[PDB]
């Protein structure tokens, strides 16, 4: 029964072991990280082709 | 509450299609060393001595990049899915952070006795067993 | 002479660092067993879909193997079963209940859809992986997608159709002198033992449970029969083996037959239902224990083709085919989960390592030292 | 211990590594003036692009003009309302403005001078085509000595400071970069920089001030961050008349612990010239030489770099500082001889490329230098 959604008092911090799971998911941060490394792997080639070009 | 389900849905979609990415990458990763050696290599002072040398070189440069294109154009497919996949759901998060925000609505209130009744059967349903 | 040794962190070694060629397919993930089935091919997608997520992509060269004709599979199954086969669909099976019947094929083999379409992708990767091994383009070919030994001449069992490892073993034999398989899945490599017990070319190894299990053949005393005597050994365990206890039973055999036999080309079947926490298995062996017997394998410098079979709970055989993949290119593992798709069935704390069971273990030491005292002597006879 | 004092070794640059650099000079920079009685003083910049004109480093290095940045890019910092009054404030008219100005902290120390907005802008776009230049990959550094005002805060100009570029190239930094490391040399704390990037763990804010009764009041060893920038604040206090040998011992092994751990992809260093002997308010002992010292190390890695101007109180040495410095980039010594130009009776009595070291209380003991370096690679480990 911890399916329950939220009431609007605003009980996100003491929530049933998952809201606050995902709301401290510091997927997002890594995500990030790796999108922003592919994006400069991705530059340095395009340097080197705008360079050739 | 649809705050967390689109919280929920953004790491799956991002990661398949990050996966898909990495695929790309791998089926094409031995030829961009190649790639940069020839270019580095083509672009030394002590290298227009032969024309024969000039020519084998370009060659070899064009033939790379005949092989490399196709996995260019895939990378621009996977990636414009991945923008159009993250669009809609940057559309459902921020209608849903307005939504809850504009306010500090009937509909969504039968939603809940909607659920209401599910936790209602599945609370039941250990009672009666 | 069985001698008991603690088990020992895997490390691996700097000596050879040769080529590896990781065959692939993705239309293979998407074939179904059924709906309560327990056999899935979803966990090579898992086990690849790791290892693209864990950045080992750059040093193995990643491939694609043609599917398999079926002439190429007439090189060892007959024509009338491959016609079955080709020829049977899930809405036919009613036309086909004869053969059905007949070849064994409803119960523990169930017709789904594109299965001829699996047989021949099995089996082709395993034959460019053999093709790849014989021409001298590489070292180590990881078919993960065959795995297929229960699969005999005429007939399929344990969900076993077509048996790509015979076929590579062929091709090996090719041009090879000699050629020599191992098994690490619990079952029994039944239809690849028996597929050369007359002849000296090939030896099958089988570290498998005996006793009241799926296959019931495979004892201590399936020496061989003519020529072929003394050339197919056998290592009958019981349940709850660890690590160490299977790495003592493993570890000597391996050094003595090569010694011995001296093969020229190595096969390793790698069985992902001998572990902790399996859901057909009888084991309680770990990554680190698993990845010993590959490791060891590939220790002695000579061409092996790792293929990948077993394994019936998602999480289990997908990190132990990371790991063996990892390790097959000398690399030890980062041992933590990326993000991907399938993060959510890494279990509650998404570590790539698996703890084995506590449950208790079963082989006595004085049966393992009489078991390879036997092995011994039969092999001594060479 | 970690600090350990070392004779200061010769100057020695690698010949075989090719740098590009980018320098930026506006020609309209130095025509702006604070006040009669005011220390700041921009005409610094002209002097020392004057220098290099002179010295014959146009023939290995390459020199452009950036376009001055526009109102909303400025924007991507400071509040609206801020960049609005200071575009619409004049010396002559800050009657109706006395609230704005009493609120915005300008005027009793930082005064309202004609052109502030020319200044500001040209300084803005100056880093924001440096940065835009680095990302390029076209240039490895991009010199913008015009800029480096890093005293700006969102809402206030603070220390002379009203706009602080240093944070918009960051940004347009950081638009293609995972993580840059911010090296401060400035007397003074680099408040605003560190304000706007203290709860961040994308940038390196390592600093290299002097702690004591300042302006700023800020940068002690217990400030590293807070959120995902926690540990990511690196500050150096230091004291009184550090000299070349121990500031070289105490940037060295720093730098290097920072980039083995830290790891970033682009260096914005602050060259700040009010950190030498004879400063108006900088209380350090630094010579020229150490002063770029720290230059050379920095560049010796092979990393882009993103150099750009500051403080610095006094003309004659900065110009002499930066002048030498904008050399050792290009691999090249430059001479103790100051070629003739129309500034050339400005320095000093000694007409030597060089700043010569005054006789200060060096209250920086050894003891303090090891301890600021054991607490800054305890925090710099969780990195
Ligand atoms: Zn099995
Ligand atoms: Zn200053």
């Amino acid at each position: 029964k911890e399916i329950l959604t939220p009431i609007l008092s605003l009980g996100d911090i003491i929530n049933h072991k998952t809201i606050s799971r995902t709301f401290s998911s510091p997927i997002l941060k890594n995500l990030a990280l790796q999108i922003i490394l592919m994006i400069e792997k991705e530059q340095m080639s395009v340097v080197r082709y705008s360079q050739f070009l | 509450n649809d705050i967390t389900d689109v919280l929920e849905e953004f790491p799956l979609a991002t990661s398949r299609y990050l996966t898909l990415l990495h695929e790309i990458d791998a089926k094409c990763v031995h030829s961009m060393p190649n790639l940069n050696e020839r270019i580095d290599k083509f672009l030394k002072k002590d290298f227009n001595k032969d024309h024969q040398t000039q020519v084998r070189l370009l060659n070899n440069i064009n033939k790379i990049y005949e092989e490399l294109m196709p996995s260019l154009e895939e990378k621009m497919h996977v990636s414009s899915i991945m923008l159009d996949n993250l669009d809609r759901l940057t559309s459902r998060l921020e209608l849903a952070y307005e939504v809850a925000i504009k306010n500090t609505p009937a509909m969504h209130l039968h939603h809940e006795l909607m659920e209401k009744i599910e936790s209602k059967s599945n609370s039941k349903s250990s009672q009666a067993l | 002479v069985y001698e008991a040794t603690p088990f020992d962190p895997i490390t691996v070694k700097p000596s050879d660092k040769r080529r590896v060629a990781y065959f692939y397919d993705a239309d293979v993930g998407n074939y179904a067993y059924g709906a309560g089935h327990p056999m899935k091919p979803h966990r090579i997608r898992m086990a690849h879909s790791l290892i693209m997520n864990y950045g080992l992509y750059k040093k193995m060269e990643i491939y694609r193997a043609k599917p398999a004709t079926k002439q190429e599979m007439c090189q060892f199954h007959t024509d009338e079963y491959i016609d079955f086969l080709s020829r049977v669909t899930p809405d036919n099976l009613e036309m086909f209940k004869r053969e059905s019947v007949k070849f064994n094929v409803g119960d523990d083999c169930p017709v789904f859809d594109g299965l001829y379409e699996y047989c021949s992708i099995s089996g082709g990767g395993s034959m460019e992986g053999a093709a790849r091994l014989n021409r001298g383009k590489c070292d180590v070919a990881v078919n993960y997608a065959g795995g297929l030994h229960h699969a005999k001449k005429s007939e399929a069992s344990g969900f076993c159709y077509l048996n790509d490892i015979v076929l590579g073993i062929i091709e090996l034999l090719r041009y090879h002198p000699r050629v020599l398989y191992i098994d690490i899945d619990v079952h029994h490599g039944d239809g690849v033992e028996e597929a050369f017990y007359t002849t000296d070319r090939v030896m099958t190894c089988s570290f498998h449970k005996y006793g009241e299990f799926f296959p019931g053949t495979g004892e201590l005393r399936d020496i061989g029969v003519g020529a072929g005597k003394n050339y197919a050994v056998n290592v009958p365990l019981r349940d709850g083996i660890d690590d160490a206890t299977y790495r003592s039973v493993f570890e000597p055999v391996i050094k003595k037959i090569m010694e011995w036999y001296q093969p020229s080309a190595v096969v390793l079947q790698c069985g992902g239902d001998s572990l902790s926490g399996d859901r057909l298995g009888c084991f309680n062996l770990s990554m680190e224990g698993h990845a010993n017997c590959v490791n060891y394998v590939k220790s002695f410098g000579i061409p092996m083709m790792v293929v990948g079979g077993g394994g019936y709970t998602m999480r289990n055989v997908a990190r132990t085919w990371c790991f063996e993949t990892g390790l097959l290119n000398n690399v030890v593992l980062d041992k933590d989960l990326p993000y991907n798709e399938y993060y959510e069935y890494y279990g509650p704390d998404y570590k790539l390592s698996v703890r084995p069971s506590n449950m208790f273990n079963v082989n006595t030491p004085e049966y393992l030292d009489k078991v390879m005292t036997n092995i011994f002597a039969n092999l001594e006879n060479t």
